[PDB]
């Protein structure tokens, strides 16, 4: 059970720069190390196989190195839409098996920008259906990693929320996220203070948006 | 040509032999090779030489024939003084490139010793994991030794050129070939020497693994 | 020149079994291993093991032991994967990969042949139309939106004010809920001094059910 740990998780760069990704291994590795990229909605692409050999079609920008337990992928003159997720990969052992990295995200480098937080109470039409949904918006922030927590009358909610993130906007290079909280019509009317508390690198302190029931 | 290697292997025993065929760090013994006997434990016979476990050097093999690809796993190495790989064919001798899939496909290992002919003997491994060897025919020279190699001590006229039947060049040396540690895993500790054979006047420069 | 053809995208009731297919071009596999790698929506590439068709040797990864089974014939074109007792976590895309392997002699590791992927969605559900709910504005700029909730399957397409308002619009990727249905939010940020006067409507279009809904989002009272 070789475990390829890949770092960084996210690399924040701009075109023209050199992107270096590392992959360390719980054990030694018999060459046949591979690097893959994946663009959203598309299947993984082979970049380097056998630690350093460039696949067919891969531009000379991509260089491989490593041996033993430590391997790095070297991307020179970062061009547009070399920006994607990257996986390191090893083949071998008996019975023959695949081990993959956890992944690395190249995003377009930006200034830190905090989220704009808006909270939406459940529709009166939705309440007529027997379900309440509460929505929390984080509108245009950077970097991608923002944490959201739902507190209903000061009770942290686990297993009631679900969230989505957009892809980095072509023009502002920022991200957006909306988290959706679900409650029964009765359980929603069993409480008063519905809160959305956001954590982000642009925020020296938690930002909490909230509303009172019916008010 | 890699396609011509017979490849019918089940390893229901979990012997471990299947992994060793493919990955170098999965190589397979000191308990079981204690049946092999040194050449000194046998007795001299000087009567005129007539012709008669597989990993013991003193194995007396039957002469090589044609064997079905059905029962073969891994490559088949036949030995002139030097190593050579024999692939799958049909019963008429024409090469078959189907990984041994056909029940008809066979390996033609029939041997007539060089210099006259082809090879001294061959080794392969069957499907259950057992090394199997043919060659010769070996030489008939409680401790009788039917010579498969260069038994100069027990009969002067029994030399590898005269009595050879397989990879064993002397009772203590076997030819080194890429899959030697697969067919004879217990020869792992052997030291390797650059050696040279003269059989029919052709120089056979090869490497040899010895004790 | 080897190509792989995988099974079609399936949808299975949670707690059933699903069999996905992997067929190769060049007659049968040989000396090659046919490995399986999954990827849940958005997550990483998560290997599952494989089978080596010539020998029958099965490889199971630790994350899926006991519910997955790999089958193939010694000289068939097709290798199989069956996954039993599906939950919504299993909703993912499954790849098969044909490769040659070895470290040692005649047999060295060659080949990276991937299938096209097989989407498997795990829901109790059948084609259902969305429920469009307003996210009314309340508090510079204000935010408002539409909550497209409880529809199956993807895709829906949201646009605003018949397409004249696109600037500042975010439609977030949808999420598979515990019901097996999908839920989506499109929002747009607009000038705060416009709310009572500029009318805002979102256009939800769910092709699989021929459901078209136009819900007016007006600030709450
Ligand atoms: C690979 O070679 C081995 C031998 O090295 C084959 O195994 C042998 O198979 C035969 C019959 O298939 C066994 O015969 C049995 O002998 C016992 C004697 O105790 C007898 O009581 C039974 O009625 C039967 O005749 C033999 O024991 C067995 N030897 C061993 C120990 O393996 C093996 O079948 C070969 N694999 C192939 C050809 O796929
Ligand atoms: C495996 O067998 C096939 C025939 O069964 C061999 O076939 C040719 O290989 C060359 C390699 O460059 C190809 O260009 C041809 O198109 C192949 N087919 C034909 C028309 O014969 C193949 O070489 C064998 N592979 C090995 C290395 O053993
Ligand atoms: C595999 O074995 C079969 C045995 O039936 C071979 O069959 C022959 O096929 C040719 C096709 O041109 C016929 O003309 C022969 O009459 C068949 N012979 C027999 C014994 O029926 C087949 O050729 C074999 N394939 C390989 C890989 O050698
Ligand atoms: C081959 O040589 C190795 C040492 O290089 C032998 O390994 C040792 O064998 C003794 C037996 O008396 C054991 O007590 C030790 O534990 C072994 N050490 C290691 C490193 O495993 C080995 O037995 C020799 N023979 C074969 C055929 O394996
Ligand atoms: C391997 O050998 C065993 C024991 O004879 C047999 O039962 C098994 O079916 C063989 N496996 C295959 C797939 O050939
Ligand atoms: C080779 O040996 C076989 C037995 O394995 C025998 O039938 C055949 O005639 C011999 N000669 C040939 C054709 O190679």
């Amino acid at each position: 059970e070789i475990v390829l740990t890949q770092s960084p998780a996210s690399l924040s760069l701009s075109p023209g720069e050199r992107a270096t990704l590392s992959c360390r291994a719980s054990q030694s590795v018999d060459k046949y190390f591979a690097w893959y990229q994946q663009k959203p909605g598309q299947a993984p692409r082979l970049l380097i196989y056998e630690t350093s050999k460039r696949a067919t079609g891969i531009p000379a920008r991509f260089s491989g190195s490593g041996s033993g337990t430590d391997f790095t992928l070297t991307i020179s003159n970062l061009e547009p839409d070399d920006f994607a997720i990257y996986y390191c990969h090893h083949r071998g052992n008996w019975p023959p098996s695949f081990t993959f990295g956890q992944g690395t995200r190249l995003e377009i480098k930006r200034t830190v920008a905090a989220p704009s937080v808006f909270i939406f109470p459940p529709s009166d039409e939705q309440l007529k259906s027997g379900t309440a949904s509460v929505v929390c918006l984080l509108n245009n922030f950077y970097p991608r990693e923002a944490k959201v927590q739902w507190k209903v009358d000061n009770a942290l909610q686990s297993g009631n929320s679900q969230e989505s993130v957009t892809e980095q906007d072509s023009k502002d290079s920022t991200y957006s996220l909306s988290s959706t909280l679900t409650l029964s019509k009765a359980d929603y009317e069993k409480h008063k203070v519905y809160a959305c508390e956001v954590t982000h690198q642009g925020l020296s302190s938690p930002v909490t948006k909230s509303f009172n029931r019916g008010e | 040509h890699i396609n011509r290697t017979a490849l019918n292997c089940n390893d229901s025993l979990h012997t471990g032999f299947l992994a060793a065929l493919f990955y170098t760090h999965k190589f397979n013994c000191p308990e079981r090779m204690a049946h092999c006997r040194p050449i000194d434990e046998f007795a001299q016979g000087w009567g005129p030489i007539t012709y008669a476990r597989p990993y013991c050097w003193h194995y007396a093999p039957r002469q090589c024939g044609t064997i079905p690809a059905s029962q073969v796993c891994g490559p088949v190495y036949c030995f002139t003084p030097s190593p050579v790989v024999v692939g799958t064919t049909d019963r008429f001798g024409a090469p078959t490139y189907t990984w041994g899939e056909n029940e008809t496909d066979v390996l033609i290992l029939n041997n007539t010793r060089p210099p006259q002919g082809n090879w001294f003997g061959c080794t392969w491994m069957n499907s259950t994991g057992f090394t199997k060897t043919c060659g010769g025919p070996p030489c008939n020279i409680n401790n009788t030794l039917t010579c498969p190699t260069d038994c100069f001590r027990k009969h002067p006229e029994a030399t590898y050129t005269k009595c050879g039947s397989g990879p064993w060049l002397t009772p203590r040396c076997l030819v080194d070939y890429p899959y030697r540690l697969w067919h004879y895993p217990c020869t792992v500790n052997f030291t390797i020497f650059k050696v040279r054979m003269y059989v029919g006047g052709v120089e056979h420069r090869l490497n040899a693994a010895c004790n | 020149q080897v190509q792989l053809v995988q099974s079609g995208a399936e949808v299975k009731k949670p707690g059933s079994s699903v069999k996905v297919s992997c067929t190769t071009s060049g007659g049968s596999f040989g000396r090659d291993a046919v490995s399986w790698v999954r990827q849940a929506p958005g997550q990483g590439l998560e290997p599952m093991g494989g089978i080596i068709p010539i020998f029958g040797t099965s490889s199971y990864a630790q994350t899926f032991q006991g519910r997955v089974t790999f089958t193939a014939g010694k000289s068939t074109s097709t290798a199989y994967m069956e996954l039993s007792s599906l939950k919504s976590e299993d909703t993912a895309v499954y790849y098969c990969v044909r490769w040659s392997f070895g470290d040692y002699g005649l047999f060295l590791t060659e080949g990276d042949y991937w299938g096209q992927g097989t989407l498997v969605i795990v829901s109790s559900a059948s084609t259902k139309g969305p429920s469009v709910f307003p996210l009314a504005p309340s508090s510079g700029t204000a935010a408002l939106g539409c909550l497209v909730k409880d529809y199956f399957p993807e895709p829906v397409t949201v646009s605003w004010n018949s397409g004249a308002l696109t600037s500042g619009v975010h439609t977030f990727p949808a999420v598979l809920q515990s019901s097996g249905l999908y839920s989506l939010s499109s929002v747009v940020t607009v000038p705060s001094s416009s709310l009572g006067t500029q009318t805002y409507i979102c256009n939800v279009n769910h092709k699989p059910s021929n459901t078209k809904v136009d819900k007016r989002v007006e600030p709450k009272s």
